[PDB]
Formats: structure tokens, C-alpha cells, sequence
């Protein structure tokens, strides 16, 4: 049940980039 | 016209309002806070014996949960009646207590092979994946098999550390204490609770026939990886036997008027949600509506469903020399509670639609309506400076601390120090040099500099508004 | 934008990249001084029950059965200084060092 | 330094007969106590000091510190932290360089300009973020090898990797928090919103100014006491209101 | 229920004691204590001053009789409207409380010649609950009285120009502030009520409804404890307590203060302008 | 201010602290603020409360004091 | 021109600040207002003996006061060495307290014809026309001998609950433990006091060798006719011993510099009086000047008084058995206060006059002279509302709260609940009812009106004042 929040943050990154553009 | 609709919506409102009023005091009696106040300063008060001064809430070791578990508990559970057992002759010990633990097997992680030649053994956190099934010990009874989470009827709990599952290896105590004691004295003998247990649970309940009510405890100690003793507990009056006394017939129809009363206007919710206007949701005076509907249904279906199995309570009543299992409904009696709360607070809350009566009223309304849209633009900018500031401190001070432990306490204590409670002593020795930089900086900027300009947006457009109003009657 | 965004990427990737053991950290490092008797350790104010100190609760710690992994023997320094100082006058001490 | 034996029964033995002596009770400006308690099941370390002081020749101080850390080495490979301590590099050359080719682009006198000092304070503390991480990184290997070299006598004081450690974190942090601060800044884009940012810059000089003033007449509440900030925050949002509708 | 009580004299200082000692058993075990002290003298009659305090209560008997006399005979002018000034429907609450005190003062220093005939120290117990409680009423009626009588000085003071302006700027807004003070007390009476339901059994802070809206107080003055609602309610505590804090110290705190400045700007210039 | 003396609060902080501080016995410490059974109950009865009453403070009682008793019936 | 006159002055006030905090700054430590809070606080620790433990607010009965006066009453001074007599080797059995007392007559009104065989011993209150001098008891030693105040080098009273005149009795302690403790016992034998006694005084003079500056202690007891006594204590570090090295001759030229400075500003201002603008008063700005010159007034005859002082106190330390007499000269803490206080006036003085420079950060922190008074107005009306609302808290809590005993501290509590120390865990039992209607009717009127009309009242002052500056 361990989180790894490198892909989480990756993801995050990249859905708020899209939306900013 | 425009007025014989608004009277009939009001005086439905004003009955509903009423008949949730009596509902909500008639489950909120003032013997319960007496109750649960007198059984935990009974079991987690006392000290461990008569030298030692350290009680439950301060275990600090393995060796002192075995010596409260014989002794203050054991005290606490059996009473010499003037055979059953009176907690406090008032009090009834139905049943017999319970305790399990939860236990990871060795080798679980991988010591690196740098040192491996002194380390041996070691034991990962507790995990679902992780954790021990194998027998132990002398292995005769149930304390030493592994007994499965569908076979023992458990469900999960959520502790401080991790949320731990249902199974484990349990142990029904005696009905006396004569034969409790040598139960618990054969169990520690033994090595029962090594190094790799993870946690242990301790759980019974009382029913108090004075008050028919009944009281389910549950004392939950946790033993992380990395060593300590982090102990807990959860005192829950539930009431299962409801129908003896006529207000209780009073309160069930209650419960069946409020029910209707949700009927009712579910029903003139949906009759207006397309015929007088289709996607309308930019009122908020429906969008409130929905919300009181949605939980209404829910607590409904919660309660419908909880009271509808309490099959656990007959089958033990049929032979009481087993443990009684009532974690489930004590659970299911907390969601209803936090539900109902929420629904009665948001009740309260729909009573501003009415309101208007005068233009005094009409005017203040209008002044906070027209100030939510700035006010919400400059909250956004004023969080993100707020989180900004919580992630630093969590970063910094979050290890050495105990206040700034995780992003919640972080919020919580910036919202304290908002409010001046927090003392700054306690950070410099945490770090010397950022600690006070970081303590300054957030009161000088957020306590006036950023604090002042929603008073300042609501001076303005409050005084604007009553400008306008002021013109507007005299141009007419 | 592009260029913020990926420049906040990498710093979120160094700064909570390995956000993981931050909270073993704080328990670890509490479970170390309460274990120490913290507390008790700095209760003390005079140069002799230093010594029952360390043989009752630390030996036991350092020296045990399994007694919590060590890696590596403790150690004991000094300093004198060579420059011996004499007792100050009665009353508050010099917070300011002599 | 005294290394207080191996064994249990040695450790009492050295402890009473050095004890016996009175090595450390006349003068003794310091003692320290330091460990390491290493932990397997979470992969942290542990720096543990005991300090204890002696001011005044009787009455002793003491206190304590646990540093719990997390032991990488830089010759494990390509850990995260070498990858993403390595590009900040990169960003940090990029900023260098872009305010360099607008220094000489403008020519001269490009001081008194937040903008030509807040793009300096970035680039500094991107470089410092970058090279505490190496730094702790070195460290950290230097110190294993080193134990390793001598593990069944040696103590290697691991206390530097801590301080190191945390160095970095602490830095780390500085640079999101004012990444989040320019985030915020760039909000005024919105039509209606932009009203606050510009108040709140025409507002900064006076306000400070006068907060001067009132701290060098006296740190009692004077200010945040009941309202005074409102009332300029008001008048000067009011009027840029105004004018821009 | 137990009751405990006796009565106390202490011939050195001439101060009577009556106490009560109440020890209760609740339905679900366990003992709650409490208790009640109550000092009395009933002498008066000591030195010179005795008539001098004799002298002050008749003549505050005759001031009384006069204040009376005269809002009677003001009756006599207009009858109704005569409510509608602030300064003539408090001076009626003067009147009637100050004769309300005379009348327990006189009905409880008529039944004392009882209370001298007990020094011999009989053997029969002495029923002395009613001058008790017969002292707590008195002092309290004579608080409220000194405190309203303090309060009617506004009336003589505001001939002053300036504290006219400020009695202006006062009366010009209490309309506003009670029109918002309700929808106020509404939002603090559902927060109260919510915090009730969910932290009644565990916090000690809120066993009851107006414990709830104490405490609440106190949160508003700035004595959160907070150690122990996170601990009752894991979630659902905490965003009480943050939606609170937000809601009170961010939005409903600053419109008292933009309506006080409006109206004392508005009352200013308006004054200056006439 | 004629009618309200000095000596009141006085009078009353120490009978309080007679009454209400002093432990029940030399044995144990849990004073009349702190009753937690009808056996401590009982022991204060033959406690403090004599103590205090027919005390060597120096006042002196007057009448004779009563006790009295609250029940409820079984069932 | 129009700059010399805001620039020099503004310099010269400055530097005279500066002068006045350098020679502040080696005049009193910084721990001054702690020691004399820890000094105040623990002047009522007075045990009873080894049989009760009646303290001063413990004993007030027969045998609790009879305990409080037997025992170490009068052995806190005297300690056994390890004669002389020191506590901590500080202050030696160097000198003896002293003790007066002012008593009044009975006897001096008639009483009322009903009453004239019951009311004998009617006395009304102490005043200066009801001094006696009438000794009773047995003559047999000098301890009951009359004399005045004046020629036994002594002063007034100036107490709490009666300010009694100098009349009255003096005693005087030993240097050693051992004829102290018989003395004590021999006047405890028989009685020692009477009840008409007004004002009580004693005076404790130490040397406190460890840091050379005279200490005195006061503890005032004062019992009115009306019945009740109000009791109190306090310590004032005389400074008559301050000559010890090259800092007190550095403080004495800073004292003369400064009253050469004061002697120039008076020269001047007569030169710019009477041959300018002179009788003027309708300025409002000026009288900030006239409070200076009245501060610097106050601080040179403070300075010549502690001179006139130091100097008559010079012919004690005759003999080696005497006490230090230090009752002429307790107003140097209150002196430092005050000096201290108007070195704060000059700096603040000189900072306005030199904010002028100040384009428009200064400008808008320049409101007095649109705020008059203006303000007043509202004092006024919040206290009248403070001091009901302490009444009201006074009369109805008051017996069983501990801490509303008394109005001047019941002021103290109400100023904390408003700073945000609410206790609340003793008014709810005292009364249920109006007890919490007290507290929510008491903060819901300050926190939600008068705090938040002083806000506006200097926010709409601020508006005008720019409006003027913009229109102008
Ligand atoms: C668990 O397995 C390891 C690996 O061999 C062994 O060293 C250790 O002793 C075992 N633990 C127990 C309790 O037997
Ligand atoms: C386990 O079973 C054996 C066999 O009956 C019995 O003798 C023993 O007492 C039991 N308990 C333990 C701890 O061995
Ligand atoms: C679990 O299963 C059922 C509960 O429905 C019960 O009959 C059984 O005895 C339970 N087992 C234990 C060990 O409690």
C-alpha cells in the first residue's frame, strides 16, 4: 500500500501545464 | 400576490425545523457525558499500581503495557459483587473481554549485506503483505494459531499508525478474575509479546440497566518499526433495546414525520428542478436544497440499515459466556451521528432564505452577496501564500517538532497563531537561526498586512452599496 | 510558462521526491528521547548522578541482549583548557560565558 | 576520547575504574556524548549527542540533540538526488546567463530594480541548493568508506552527513516556497482581479515607512491591535477601483 | 443525594456562616461533590455609623418615593410615544428595581430577632436557608441597580459637542447592529448546535448547549484548546474548527466595523455640513 | 461600598480551605474536592468533617448540625 | 532659508537624546521592574511557629493570630551564623529596623441619649484634631517616653486606608539574634498593642554589601473607623552610596551638562519672549515645548533634591551600633523613573520635529493637530462602561471567586480578559445565572463596538486628512 509520489507529482504537473495552456 | 406561496413555503419550513429539533434533542441525553467521563477516568486515569505513577495514557513501554494489563485492568474489569461482575455495582460486565494482536514475521526486510554480519533479524512495517501466519510459541489454543479476519468477524480500524486489519492472534479472558490473572500471567511466561508485534487490541462492553443504554470500550496500543508505545482509545453508549418508554413510541414518530417530511420535499424539489426553470444553479438557494435532500436520504439508509441487523445482540443473549461483538454498530452509530450533525447544521443555515422582511435586512444581504465574488478571487491569492507558508514549515520544522508533525497539524497550528495561542518558545531550540526569521515573517505579513484587506473589501463595497441605496431613493 | 512549470517539476522532484520517510524520521527521532529519559537527562544539574544515569538506563540501551541495532561504540570527549577558571561569586550565574 | 569498553560487564569495569580517578570533576569545560542508531526496518539513521557543559565550576548545563537523517551515498549510482541536483545546475547557468545577456543588452545603472536583484537571489540560492546536496553526498560516502575501513574500532562521527542533510532540506524548501510566491503573483491576469496586487504594491512603501516610524518611537501591538492597516487599505482600493472602472 | 449542613458564628469577627455540603450519586455511579458558603451578619447596631448608614437608607427611601412621584405625574402628560426614547423606559427599570431592593431588604432584616437566640447553643437545628438564599437575591438586584445608575449618566454627559457626535454616531446604527446581530447569532447558534451533537459526550468543553456557546466565546476571544478536539474527532473536528475560525475572524467580524465607520463618517459630515 | 466589608472573602477562603482542602486522613490525599466512592464518602464523614467541625478555625457552632439523605425505590 | 530652523534644531534634539540615553543607560539595571515585582510579591511569607502555620492572610481568629505572633515574627532579620546576623553574607548585622505606629482617642463625640448606657467606646474617625498623647501601662523603662516626629528625624505616614499624622510611638530592634529573641518574648508576655491604633509603618534599612546601593523596605497597615484594614508593602532602591568609581563622576557631569543645556534653553526662550510673541497660548503645538521645559524643571529639582539628601544623609556612620537613616531619601527610583521617561519625551520629541524630511511616509502620522482632542470623547464613554461593569463584577462575584477581592485588581482582571487571559473556571459555579451574562454582555460591548469605533474615529480623521492634503 506504499504511495510513490514521483509519477503523482509528474501527472500533476502535466495536467496543470494543459490547463494553464 | 407573491405572498400567500412564500407563508405556506415558510410554515412548512418552520414544522420540519421544529420536528428535527425534537429529533436531534431526544438522542442527545446528559447521562452518556457522565457515563463515558466516569469509565475513562476509571481505566485511563488510575496508575499502573500503587509506586508506579504512570497510568495508561503514558505507557512508554513493552514492559509496562504487561504490568497495566495485570492490575489496573484487572481492577478496572472485576468488582467483588457484595459470579458476575459490576463495574461499579451499577455497571454490568456482560460477557467476557477479548485481546488480540497483530504480529509481522522476521526477514521481512533485507538488511544491506554492507552489515549484515551484525544485524540478524528485522521486521518491515505493518502491512497487509507482511504480515505473520504461522504458529508460535507452545502452540496449544487460539493465542498462538493464526485465525483468519472472515472467521473472527473483525473489520478494519483505522489507527494512529496505519489502518490494521481484523485478524490476528486472540485469547478470550475468564469470566473471574481468579482465573484471568493466571490467564494473562501464563501468557506473559511465555514470550508473547516480542518484537515483532505491530499492535494489540483490548475490548469489552457494559449495559448499565439503571439507564437502558449500553457502552462498548476499546483500548488500542500500537507498536510502531521504529520503536515506542503509542497507546488509544474509543468509548462508544450505544442503545440497542430502544422501545421500552412511551417517548421513545414519541420519538419513532418523529422519525416517521421527518421521514415524510423528506418525501415531501425530494418531491417538490423534482417537480421544479425543469418545469419553473431547467439547470438552474445560479441561485444557491437550491443548491442547498439538494445537499439537505442528498444527506437527509443518506442518514436515512444508514439508519435503516444499521438497526435493521442486530442479530449479533440475540445470538449472544441466547448463551452469555462469549464475547459479544458490537465494534460494527458502534461504528455505524458515529457515521449516523457526524451525518446527522451535518444535516441539522445545514437546516439551521437554510433559515436565511427567509430573512428579508424589512430593508434593513434586504440591504445587509445584498452587501454580503455582492462581496463574495472579490472576496472569493482574493481567498485563492491569500491560501496560496497560507500553503506555501504550511509546506515550508512542515519541511523544516516537521521532524523534531511533534507540532508541525504532518500537513494538517502544519494548517491547524497557522490557523492557531493566527489567533495568537502559540508560544514561539518552542521552535528556536527546534532551529536556532529560521525558526524566529520564519515566526516573524508570517505574523508581520499574514497578521495585518495580508489580514486587513478583506475588512477593507468589506468596508468599501458595504459602503458603496448603502450609497447607491441612499441615491436611488432620492432620484426616485 | 513551459520553462516555470518544468523548473517547479524539478524542484518538487528534489524537495518531496523522497517525501516518504519524513514521518518514520519524527518517529524514530521520538522514540529515541523518550527512550533517553530526555527529560530525566536534562532534570539533572550537578556533576555526580551523571554517572547513575549512564549505569542504569544507558548501558542497558547500548549494551543488551538486542537492544536497538547500534553500529558503532559510543564515545566520551573532554575539553579542560589548560586556562582553569574559579568558582564566581553566589547568586545568579554569568549567562554570558567567562 | 575514551571509548567506554565493548562488552557489558567491560563497560562497568572501565566506567569504575576511570571513574576512580577523577579525570573529568575540577575543571571539565565539556564532556559531549554522542551515537548512532542506525535502523533497518525504515532505512534511517540516526546522530545522537549528549552535551553537557560546566560554565561555573559546580553548577553544569546540559542538553541534547537527535538528528535522524537518511544515509545515500553518491557512488550508489544515479540516485534521484543526483539527478535532479545535477539540472538545477543547468537552470540555475540558464538564469545566469539570460540576466547576463540583458545586464550588457541595457548597458549600465540596471541597480535599484527588484527585477534586476530578484533574479540574483534565485540563481544564488538554486546554486546553493545544488551544491549542498553534492556536498552531502560526498560526505556521506567518505564516511561509510571510512567506517567501513574500520568498523570493529572506529566511530567516524556521522553528525556532519546530518547537519548536511538538513542544510539541503532546509534550502529545498526556500526555493519551492518562493516558486509558490511567484505562482502567486502571476494571478493578476484576470480582469477583476488584478486590483489587489497593485494595491498591495502602492500600499507597501508608506505602510512600512510609517511602521518604522511607530517601532522607533517605542515590540508592543499597536498596529494589528485593533485596525489601523484597513483603513489605508480601504482608501487606496477604493480610488484604484475607481479609476479602473 | 446527601446533605450536609450547619451553622457557624466565630465570636472573634461578627460574621455568621451557614453552609451546605451536597454530595450527589448519579444513576451510573460514581460521586459528585459540591458546595456552597454564605457569610451573614445580622448586628448592624456596633458604633456611631449605624445611624449614620440608618440616616442613608431613609433618605435613599425618600429619593426613591420622589423618582417615583415624579414619573407618576409625568403619566399625567402624554401617555404612549413615551416609550420610544431610551432615557424615560430605563429610568421606570431604576424605580422599579430600587423598590424591589427595599422590599427584600425590609422582608429579610423583619424575620432576624430568630437568629440572637441560638448563642446558648441548644439542642435543636437551626432552619437558616432562607437568609441565605435571601442574600444572594439582594446582592444581586443591588448590581444590576448601581450598574443601570451608572449607566444613566450618557444623559447628562452628551451635551458636550463631541460626546453628542459619538452619542450620534450610536444611535444612528443600533438599528444595523441588531438587524445583523441576528443573522449573526443565527450562524453562532448553528455552529453551536453542530459542535453540541458531534462533541457532547467527550470534550467537557461542550456537555451542554450553553457550555457550547461559552466556549465558542472564549474561541472568539482566543482560548482554543484544540489538544483535545482532534482527538475526540479525528475529521469533522478539525474543519469545524477551521470553518469557524475562518468564518468568524475573516467575514462576519469586519461588517460590524465597515458599519460603525460608514455611520460615524456619514453622522460627521453631516453634522459638520447642517 | 458602606455594605460590603473586607472580612467576607477572608472568612470564606478559609473556611474552604478547612473544609475542602484538608485531606480526609493522614493515610491517603483525596480531599472533599476529589470524592470518588461511598467509602471515601464515609471517610470524611468520620474525617475532616469532625475535624473541622469541633475544631481546638476558632469559630464556634451554634444549634446542632443534620443530615439528610435522597433515595429512590427498587424496581 | 525655511531649512536651518527644522534642520538644527532637529539635530540639536537629537544629540540631546542621545545624551540623555547614555546617561540612562548606566543608571538602573534592566531587571529593575522584575526585582521590584519579586520584591512586592514576597512581603506577606510570614509563618505562624512550629505548632500552626496561621500566615498573615491565615490568621485573623484568637489562636491564629496568637500563633502568627509567636514565633519568627521578628527573626526574619536574625539568622544563626554558620553578634552578626546574615542571611546570605549580603547584608550583615549592620544596623536595626524600625518600627511607628499612630494611634488616635476614643471619647471625643457623645452618644445618643438612648444609647448612653450602651454605646461607651464610641469613637469616630482619626483625623489631626484627635491626637492624643496619653501613655498607659506601667513606667519602667524607656519605651514609653513621648515625642514628636520632627526632632526624632523622621516624616508623615501617607498610608492607605488613614494618613495619620507623625504623633505616635517609635521602636528599634538589636544587632544580634540573642538580647532580639528576649526582647520579643518580655513584650509578648503581656500585651503590646491597643486597638486604637490609625497608621502603622516599618521601616527595614539594609547596606547589601554585595552591590553598594541602599535598599529600603516599607509595609503600610492602616485601620479605619469604618471598619476593615487595608494592607499593603513596597521597596524603593535609595541611592545614597552611588560614589563608588569613575561612572559616578561620569553621571555627575552628565547631570551638570544637562542643566547647563537647560539654563541655555531658558536663556533663550526669555530672549524670544520678551522682545517677541509673548502671553500666547493659542498655538496647540507650543505646549509640547512648555511639557519639555516643565519635565526638565522636574528633573533638575529631582537632582537637587537627591543632592540636598546625599549630603544631610552624610553625617550618619557615626558609630558602629546605629542603624542607617535612609528616610529622607526614598525617591530615587521613582527619580529614575522619571528621568527615564523624559529621555523618551526628548528622543520622541526630536524624531517629530525630524520627520519633516519624511516626504509623505511622515505626513499621514501628523494628525494631532486635526485630532485636537477629539478623542477624549470617547475615553469618557469607555471608561464610565469599564467602571460599571467592575462594580457590577465586584458586588455580584466577590466571596467565593478568589480573585474579584478587591476594584483595583478587579480593574487588572477585566484589562486581562480584554487582552485575552479568560480564566471562566470559577465564574460559572460562583453564579450560573448572570454570571455568564456577565462575561458574553461584557465582551460582546467590547470587543464588537467601542474597539471598533475607536478604529473608525482615526480612520475617518486619516481620509480627511489626505483629502485635504490632495485638494491642497
Ligand atoms: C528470522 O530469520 C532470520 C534469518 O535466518 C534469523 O536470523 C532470525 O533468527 C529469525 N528470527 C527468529 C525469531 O527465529
Ligand atoms: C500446552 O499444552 C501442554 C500439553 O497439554 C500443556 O502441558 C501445557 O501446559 C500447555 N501450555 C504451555 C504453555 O505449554
Ligand atoms: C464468528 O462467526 C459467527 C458470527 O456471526 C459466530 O457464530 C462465531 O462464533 C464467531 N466466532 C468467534 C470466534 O467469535
Amino acid at each position: 500500500a506504499d504511495v510513490n509520489y514521483i509519477v503523482m507529482l509528474t501527472c500533476a504537473v502535466c495536467l496543470v501545464t494543459y490547463m494553464v495552456m | 400576490k407573491y405572498l400567500k406561496s412564500v407563508l405556506r413555503e415558510l410554515v412548512t419550513y418552520l414544522l420540519f425545523l421544529i420536528v428535527l429539533c425534537i429529533l436531534t434533542y431526544g438522542m442527545m441525553s446528559s447521562n452518556v457525558y457522565y457515563y463515558t467521563r466516569m469509565m475513562s477516568q476509571l481505566f485511563l486515569d488510575t496508575p499502573v499500581s500503587k509506586t508506579e505513577k504512570t497510568n495508561f495514557k503514558t505507557l512508554s513501554s513493552m514492559e509496562d503495557f504487561w504490568k497495566f494489563t495485570e492490575g489496573s485492568l484487572l481492577d478496572g474489569l472485576y468488582w467483588k459483587m457484595q459470579n458476575r461482575s459490576f463495574i461499579f455495582y451499577e455497571n454490568l460486565l456482560l460477557g467476557v473481554p477479548r485481546i488480540r494482536q497483530l504480529r509481522v514475521r522476521n526477514g521481512s526486510c533485507s538488511i544491506p549485506q554492507d552489515l549484515r554480519d551484525e544485524i540478524k533479524e528485522c521486521y518491515d512495517v505493518y502491512s497487509v503483505s507482511s504480515e505473520d501466519r504461522a504458529p508460535f510459541g507452545p502452540r496449544n489454543g487460539t493465542a498462538w494459531i493464526y485465525t483468519s479476519e472472515k472467521d473472527l468477524n473483525g473489520s478494519s480500524h483505522w489507527g494512529i499508525i496505519a489502518t490494521y486489519s481484523g485478524a490476528g492472534y486472540y485469547l478470550d479472558l475468564s469470566r473471574t478474575r481468579e482465573e484471568t490473572a493466571a490467564q494473562v500471567a501464563s501468557l506473559k511466561k511465555n514470550v508473547w509479546l516480542d518484537r515483532g508485534t505491530r499492535a494489540t487490541f483490548i475490548d469489552f462492553s457494559v449495559y448499565n440497566a439503571n439507564i437502558n443504554l449500553f457502552c462498548v470500550v476499546r483500548l488500542l496500543v500500537e507498536f510502531p518499526a521504529t520503536g515506542g508505545v503509542i497507546p488509544s482509545w474509543q468509548f462508544q453508549p450505544l442503545k440497542l433495546i430502544r422501545y421500552v418508554t412511551t417517548f421513545d413510541f414519541f420519538l419513532a414518530a418523529c422519525e416517521i414525520i421527518f421521514c415524510f417530511f423528506i418525501f415531501y420535499y425530494v418531491v417538490e424539489e423534482i417537480l421544479e428542478i425543469r418545469i419553473h426553470k431547467l439547470h438552474y444553479f445560479r441561485s444557491f438557494w437550491n443548491c442547498l436544497d439538494v445537499v439537505i435532500v442528498v444527506l437527509s436520504v443518506v442518514a436515512i439508509g444508514i439508519n435503516i440499515y444499521r438497526t435493521s441487523n442486530v442479530e449479533v445482540l440475540l445470538q449472544f443473549l441466547e448463551d452469555q459466556n462469549t464475547f459479544p461483538n458490537f465494534e460494527h454498530l458502534a461504528y455505524w452509530q458515529i457515521q449516523f451521528n457526524n451525518i446527522a450533525a451535518v444535516t441539522v447544521f445545514f437546516v439551521w443555515i437554510k433559515l436565511f432564505k427567509f430573512i428579508n422582511f424589512n430593508r434593513t435586512m434586504s440591504q445587509l444581504s445584498t452587501t454580503m452577496s455582492r462581496c463574495a465574488k472579490d472576496l472569493f478571487g482574493f481567498a485563492i491569492m491569500f491560501f496560496i501564500i497560507f500553503l506555501a507558508y504550511a509546506q515550508l514549515a512542515y519541511l523544516v520544522f516537521g521532524t523534531q517538532v511533534d507540532d508541525f508533525s504532518t500537513f494538517q497539524e502544519c494548517i491547524f497550528t497557522q490557523f492557531r497563531i493566527i489567533l495568537g495561542d502559540i508560544n514561539f518558545a518552542e521552535i528556536e531550540e527546534a532551529n536556532r537561526v529560521l525558526g524566529p526569521i520564519y515566526f516573524t515573517t508570517f505574523v508581520f505579513f499574514m497578521f495585518f498586512i495580508l489580514l486587513n484587506m478583506f475588512a477593507a473589501i468589506i468596508a468599501d463595497t458595504y459602503s458603496e452599496v448603502k450609497s447607491d441605496l441612499a441615491q436611488q431613493k432620492a432620484e426616485m | 510558462l513551459l520553462v516555470y512549470m518544468l523548473f517547479l517539476l524539478v524542484t518538487l522532484l528534489a524537495s518531496y521526491g523522497d517525501a516518504s520517510c519524513h514521518g518514520h524520521a519524527y518517529r524514530l527521532q521520538s522514540a529515541i528521547k523518550q527512550e533517553l529519559h530526555s527529560r530525566a537527562f536534562l532534570a539533572i544539574t550537578r556533576s555526580e548522578e551523571l554517572w547513575p544515569w549512564m549505569a542504569h538506563v544507558l548501558l542497558p540501551y547500548v549494551h543488551g541482549n538486542q537492544s536497538s541495532p547500534e553500529l558503532g561504540p559510543p564515545r566520551l570527549r573532554q575539553v579542560r583548557l589548560q586556562e582553569a577558571l574559579y568558582p564566581d561569586p553566589p547568586g545568579p550565574r554569568v549567562h554570558t560565558c567567562s | 576520547v575514551q571509548e567506554l569498553g565493548l562488552s557489558l560487564e567491560e563497560s562497568r569495569d572501565r566506567l569504575r575504574f576511570l571513574q576512580l580517578h577523577n579525570w573529568l570533576d575540577n575543571r571539565s569545560r565539556a564532556v559531549f556524548l554522542e551515537l548512532t542508531r542506525y535502523s533497518p526496518a525504515v532505512g534511517l539513521h540516526a546522530a545522537v549527542t549528549l552535551r553537557l557543559e560546566f560554565p561555573a565550576a559546580g553548577r553544569a548545563l546540559a542538553a541534547l540533540s537527535v538528528r535522524p537523517f537518511a544515509l545515500r551515498r553518491l557512488s550508489a549510482g544515479l540516485s534521484l538526488p543526483l539527478l535532479t541536483s545535477v539540472c538545477l545546475l543547468l537552470f540555475a547557468v540558464h538564469f545566469a546567463v539570460a540576466e547576463a545577456r540583458t545586464w550588457h543588452r541595457e548597458g549600465r545603472w540596471r541597480v535599484l530594480r527588484l527585477g534586476a536583484w530578484a533574479r540574483w537571489l534565485l540563481v544564488a540560492l538554486t546554486a546553493a541548493t545544488a551544491l549542498v546536496r553534492l556536498a552531502q553526498l560526498g560526505a556521506a560516502d567518505r564516511q561509510w568508506t571510512r567506517f567501513v575501513r574500520g568498523r570493529p574500532r572506529r566511530f567516524t562521527s556521522f553528525d556532519q552527513v546530518a547537519q548536511l542533510s538538513s542544510a539541503a532540506r532546509g534550502l529545498a524548501a526556500s526555493l519551492l516556497f518562493l516558486l509558490l510566491v511567484k505562482a502567486a503573483q502571476q494571478l493578476r491576469f484576470v480582469r477583476q482581479w488584478s486590483v489587489f496586487g497593485k494595491t498591495l504594491c502602492r500600499a507597501l512603501p508608506e505602510l512600512l515607512g510609517v511602521t518604522l516610524g511607530l517601532v522607533v518611537l517605542g515590540a508592543l501591538r499597536l498596529w494589528g491591535a485593533l485596525r489601523l492597516g484597513a483603513v489605508i487599505l480601504r482608501w487606496r482600493y477604493h480610488a484604484l477601483r475607481g479609476e479602473l472602472y
